[PDB]
């Protein structure tokens, strides 16, 4: 289904590589996701970066391979509760969803695509969107990040 | 000689010690003779003996004792013949000393345990 | 790759070696996945002819996150006649596997085809009865105390007194092989003399310890015991090794010397219930390698102990999970091994021990108020009383206090 | 003070959130004196919280010096200085500095100070020779652009 | 508590052991301490508990330090030392669990043991290999191969640049492959690959066998064929056999490699059994020139701890590294550690810095077969060693050190396609 890698406590000891994504929220809505800077210019040495647009909120994510692969068009969406967004079971915890707007076109039947739901923002299977003939989406979910816990 | 006679050395639990008596040729200092004994009987930095103590023989003119330490590694495990060539092989022929006699040897536990010892010993023999 | 090492429909062949493991998977890891992994790591990690297969997985009743897995291994993967190779393959590195929190080996089914490549006990139960000319009862023995600090002469005297007094065997302390205060050559001479001057009018012996640092030294000691006419020797197989044990067992068969095996380290390997190798596995492995006697320890879980005692004595044991026997084991007429009960026992407990173990056993006891010969007497009397009573059909658990020459009385009066 | 390529997964020991406000050298001490000191990852969302907003944000992967900084974290862009254009230009730079460790105590340790134009890095001993017992930040690491080759 | 003396100073000839335990509820640490000493030793012959320090953090978890007189041990025998210390002390009711953490062997006892047949410095001289760690690998497929095809795989791997190739620890002699044939074809592979490179190469022929006699026959044949090194499983086969083989090796000049199969059975859990560092010391005394230690990157401190214990002449106690007692090895030669498990060239930087030069790295699937495999590892190692000599930081620059080397080597460039 959706690839889910959970951030864990104590992971701050030695990250060799890390990536940065702008942050959008369920309350902020689809508009914020359109507003977020897509191209983050890497003029980096050990990371120095500039963004095409100024953005208030930034999440620092480890260079997990799916997140690293995205590059441009990478965004993180904050959800207060996991259950509403996740088609499957939830742990009643805040959810971070990484989405690639570059692949927003629905081509992957099993692929999950962030879309604007009537209630708010939801992750929808591609096949389901194809059944409703929705050719485009906000972003294609690449990874779901779960919070550190005890 | 200053690399062999060291007046402020404390022997280690694993050192082999030997006590010698000697009478130096006339005009030979006791300390120099002691240093020489240590050198002749060992390499001559961890393969050399050290003379740690020299004292006169009470009541005897031109006669001294010298106490020399030797590192454990200079001796073949389990071998009397090796211990003896190392200690008494040629030191007795050394020119600056009129005469030399070996009085005693301290064998460290670490070396004693590499030897067989008596085939039976006192208690076993009585039982046999 | 993760799967296909788990095939639920597979039915084991008569020539397969089967093993039963208990495990607890790391959270997030499925039971089946873990089972397949055990089979892979223990066999491959025409390959289909050289891989193990997990054929059955089931939960451990009453335990959370605890499962059993049953894995078959092709006959071709095991060196003929070698315990060392069997273990090297099966328990070599699977226990270090990352997806499992803990792993314990509960049982092994040795196919007849493999059993027949092993020597088995040098003599076995029936041969030993005939060699010793001792029938109709359990055999008795004891250890000698003081343990350390005795001269060979004094040691020999203690041995003498105990054997003359009525025991069949006297045992060397496991911690004395050769020591600065006592050298084996003299212990052997003085013990042999004690046997000579006692051997009564019946065969007696002493479990001389021939455990040694090298294979050559071990033989040297064993050869001396043979020259002195010693009927039995002992060895600490879990501290010395199976290679050494097997060598000694072959020597023993050729020279007619009974072999006593002392567990001597098993608590390190089999004590905890959720990790390591169950004793019953080691017991089977030993029966294949060699040894006529094996310490089993006492009973006085009970079911588990009874289980392996049958496994190492009987010719054919039906599977019975309530006794810890997972697989039916056919020993193909290989001779059995006498269990040796020990630790925490006295004449007081003789009734139970006789009823629990039957006749094919040895009972070793650790003092009596009057020297040692009365000790030996008290045990000899207590045992005969128990055997005769059992023969009469008496209840040795209920009548045990009635079933049990003031030597025995002194022991019973003390406790 | 290590110099590390931005390279992925060199050491395999655990990966997570760290952030530094970025300054340009041309900006000078004023930007450093104003960048937010406390950058606190929390809640469960883990979106980082800064006591004050900053224009440019860069993160330095949690290598050991970066993790050690905590408060006072800052990142300083440095730009070169070629006599000959054909001679290859030196790469752009970034300095991870602990503003909390402003005081100059280590002779070996480099310390951020102000050049006539832009900022500069000076040895602790040199700063003590010049009688400056204070610096803006203490440099804890050095740069180098990712080189896939 | 007649076996517990709160104020006692050990003699230089005493053997010391450090145990960790958890008492049954109702049993004071003091009693458990005394009990361990009593059960393991039984006045001149009794052990004495002299310190019962609690372990920080854990509840109902304590240490016990027990001294044992020199005269309780047989000269030269590991089998005896272990029987005396760990035979039945792990089996009594007063304690829920017991683990042995460390042993201090007094000089007086260390000198009665042979030690490694050759040791680290001699082994380098015999092989004429200096400056760098040594490399090796194993062969896949493991099971089901003919001796000849096996020999070809050995030839290619060694010809390609490895120093050693290792037999599957699980294959001694089996119906599909007999040991005599394997030994002949492997030996040929070595002789050819050696002749074509001008440098000594070996193969860890497995001489593990069911009996002491068979073990010697296998070892003798390897000697006849001119094989520089053999291997044996010290835990499954056991110490009596291992010691015998080590003596043979010294007399004959054959290096001995020790595999640690089944160690997990004894030391995997952290609250019961015998810690590997104890087994490592015991092995150094019994014999063996090379020993599998296992890798770090494919506890770090405790691993480094025993690696020093088996290589250095003198190790100061340091609880943070798992070393409880200062150990003076009395000039006995060390044992060369062998790193393994989950390793390939990406980890080469770390492995070189972690273990230093006195080590062997046993790798392993290369895209272009075995010789390219060997080539890639040979290059990656030399590149790392040289960078370390220059002063480059292998834990940070390691990615670049490998990529620069990869550009130079098509084999390495392929190997790094990860």
């Amino acid at each position: 289904r959706i690839p889910v890698v959970r951030l864990k406590f104590g992971e701050v000891a030695e990250a060799t590589s890390v990536v940065v994504l702008p942050v959008c929220k369920a309350e902020e809505g689809e508009k914020k996701i359109l507003e977020a800077p897509m191209e983050i210019i890497a003029g980096g040495d050990f990371k120095v970066v500039e963004a095409e647009k100024g953005w208030k909120r930034w999440v620092v994510l480890p260079s997990w391979n799916p997140v690293a692969a995205i590059g441009k068009g990478g965004v993180a969406v904050s959800f207060r509760d996991d259950r509403k967004v996740l088609p499957w079971d939830g742990k009643e915890e805040p959810l971070l969803v990484v989405a690639d707007r570059v692949r927003n076109v629905v081509e992957a039947d099993d692929g999950y695509y962030l879309v604007v739901a009537e209630n708010g923002l939801k992750l929808e299977k591609g096949s389901d969107l194809k059944a409703r003939e929705v050719k485009e989406s906000l972003g294609m979910v690449v990874l779901v990040v779960r919070p550190p816990r005890e | 000689k200053l690399t062999y006679y060291t007046p402020d050395y404390t022997p280690k639990d694993t050192d082999l010690l030997a006590a010698f008596r000697f009478s130096p040729q006339p005009g030979v200092p006791a300390d120099e003779a002691g240093a020489a004994i240590a050198a002749e009987s060992s390499t001559g930095d961890r393969y050399k003996g050290k003379c740690y103590h020299i004292e006169p023989v009470q009541g005897e003119e031109n006669s001294y004792f010298a106490f020399i330490a030797y590192p454990l590694d200079l001796f073949e495990e389990g071998s009397v013949t090796n211990i003896l060539t190392s200690i008494v092989g040629n030191v007795f022929g050394f020119k600056a000393i009129r005469s030399l006699r070996l009085e005693d040897i301290r064998f460290p536990v670490a070396l004693v345990k590499t030897f067989q010892g008596p085939p039976h010993g006192i208690q076993v023999e009585r039982d046999l | 790759y993760k799967l296909t090492y788990y095939t639920p429909d597979y039915t084991p062949k008569d020539t397969d070696l089967l093993a039963a493991f208990r495990f607890s998977p790391q959270p997030g890891v499925p039971a089946d996945e873990a089972g397949a992994a055990i089979a892979a790591e223990s066999s491959t990690g025409d390959m289909d002819r050289y891989k193990g297969k997990c054929y059955h997985i089931e939960p451990v009743q009453g335990e959370e996150n605890s499962y059993f897995a049953f894995i078959a291994y092709p006959l071709d993967l095991f060196e003929e006649g070698s315990v060392t190779n069997i273990l090297t393959s099966i328990v070599g590195n699977v226990f270090g596997f990352k997806a499992i929190r803990s792993l314990r080996l509960e049982d092994i089914r040795f196919p007849v085809a493999l059993v027949k490549t092993f020597q088995g006990p040098p003599h076995g139960i029936q041969v030993e009865r005939d060699l010793l000319n001792k029938y109709g009862r359990p055999m008795l023995g004891c250890t000698i105390k003081p343990k350390l600090g005795l001269s060979a002469k004094n040691y020999g005297r203690a041995v003498y007194e105990c054997l003359r007094g009525g025991l069949d065997f006297t045992k060397d302390d496991e911690n004395i092989n050769s020591q600065p205060f006592q050298r084996w050559r003299d212990r052997f001479l003085f013990v042999a003399d004690a046997i000579h001057k006692s051997q009564t009018g019946e065969i007696k012996g002493h479990y001389l310890n021939v455990t040694a640092p090298t294979c050559e030294e071990m033989m040297k000691r064993a050869e001396f015991a043979k020259e002195l006419g010693m009927p039995i020797i002992m060895h600490d197989f879990l501290t010395a090794g199976f290679t050494a044990n097997t060598t000694l067992a072959k020597w023993c068969r050729d020279n007619g010397v009974l072999l006593h095996i002392h567990r001597a380290m098993h608590a390190v390997i089999d004590r905890q219930r959720n990790h390591g190798i169950h004793f019953r596995v080691l017991a089977k492995c030993l029966r294949l390698s060699g040894g006529d006697h094996l310490h089993s320890g006492t009973v006085v879980d009970k079911a588990s102990t009874l289980g392996f005692v049958d496994l190492m004595r009987e010719d054919h044991i039906e599977a019975d999970r309530s006794r810890g026997v997972f697989f039916t084991q056919d020993w193909a007429s290989m001779p059995g091994v006498l269990p040796v009960a020990s630790g925490g026992i006295h004449v007081w407990h003789m009734p139970a021990l006789v009823e629990i173990f039957g006749d094919d056993s040895v009972l070793q006891f650790g003092g009596h108020p009057w020297g040692n010969a009365p000790g030996a007497t008290a045990n000899r009397v207590a045992l005969e009383a128990c055997v005769q009573a059992r023969n009469e059909g008496r209840d040795l658990y209920r009548e045990g206090g009635d079933i049990l020459s003031p030597e025995l009385a002194a022991a019973l009066d003390l406790w």
